[PDB]
């Protein structure tokens, strides 16, 4: 599960996607 | 734009202090942490149930209030309020 718990959050995307 | 970079920085705090508080509780991690392990469409989801009740929704009040705010604005800017 090491990849899930390192799986990108949603502060780690750039603004636009987020947005 | 300023409301979800508002979001992220506080889902990166909130983040940080889950990370520093594991070792203290290891057992509570993983129902901490399933917020930062669901996808970031759930994510934003789970961040975004606060116009009624639902407290179980991580995001401050101090957010909440900016997305109430305006929210009421846009109605009254459609005519519905």
């Amino acid at each position: 599960v090491v990849a899930c718990f390192r799986m990108a959050p949603l502060y780690n995307l750039p603004r636009h996607r987020a947005v | 734009d300023d409301f979800v970079a508002k979001l992220q920085d506080n889902q990166r705090f909130r983040y940080n202090e889950v990370m520093q508080a594991l070792n203290m509780s290891a057992a509570l991690t993983a129902r901490k942490t399933k917020e930062f392990r669901s996808p970031p469409q759930e994510q934003i989801n789970m961040l975004l149930n606060f116009k009624d009740d639902k407290s179980e929704c991580p995001c401050p009040e101090e957010i909440r209030d900016q997305l109430l705010d305006f929210h009421e604005d846009l109605m009254t800017h459609c005519g519905i309020e």
